[PDB]
């Protein structure tokens, strides 16, 4: 769109029963693809381990 | 008997038949051995 890259999700999940999208029916969200996460991963808490 | 018939070419009216379909959805085929047959269909789920 010019600069801006669209993109249109339509992701599921399946809760206890049934399945839903992820996203309510309406969002727009402006974000950066440069912008940074964290995918963190907490210390396993097993003795095993 | 004395009519000196001569015969020229013969149209053939042939019938239209186009699958479209087994050769674009069932591309597969399979014999038969036995009477029957079952389809399973797995219900992948999870929460």
């Amino acid at each position: 769109y010019g600069d801006v890259a669209i993109v249109v999700y339509s992701g599921q999940y399946v809760e206890n029963g049934v399945k839903k999208n992820f996203l309510p029916d309406n969002t727009m969200v402006l974000g950066n693809t440069q912008a940074r996460g964290l995918r963190t991963y907490g210390c396993i808490q097993d003795a095993d381990a | 008997m004395y009519t000196t018939a001569q015969l020229l070419a013969a149209n053939e009216q042939k019938f239209k038949f186009d699958p479209l379909f087994l050769r674009l959805f069932f591309r597969e085929s399979y014999p038969f051995t036995t009477e029957k047959v079952y389809l399973s269909q797995i219900p992948g789920l999870v929460n």
